[PDB]
């Protein structure tokens, strides 16, 4: 016979904020790694102290 | 540090070649035959099923 606010108590299921996409090569740039991403003249200058 | 075996030549003459970009030079080997790293695979097996 069923419940009256059981029917009602039941809502959907939540919001899903980010989709998943594939991220090809060449996208990511500058990142925080110690690997020698600087490019250019810039990399191969080295400060005197 | 890395060391010196990259140098050692019988004729340095005839066998070296260098440019010098803004800051820091690089250096041929002329002789030394360039390898691939055996040993260091991404995945060792990874059976991918």
């Amino acid at each position: 016979k069923m419940d009256t606010n059981q029917i009602r108590a039941v809502e959907p299921a939540p919001l899903t904020q980010e989709v998943s996409s594939v991220e090809f090569g060449g996208s990511s740039d500058e990142t925080d790694t110690e690997g020698t991403e600087v490019s250019g003249r810039k990399g191969l200058k080295v400060e005197r102290d | 540090p890395n060391g010196s075996n990259y140098i050692k030549t019988a004729n340095p003459r005839n066998d070296l070649r260098m440019v010098t970009v803004a800051d820091y030079t690089f250096i041929v080997n002329r002789n030394v035959v360039a390898q691939k790293n055996t040993k260091s695979v991404n995945l060792p097996n990874y059976n991918p099923n």
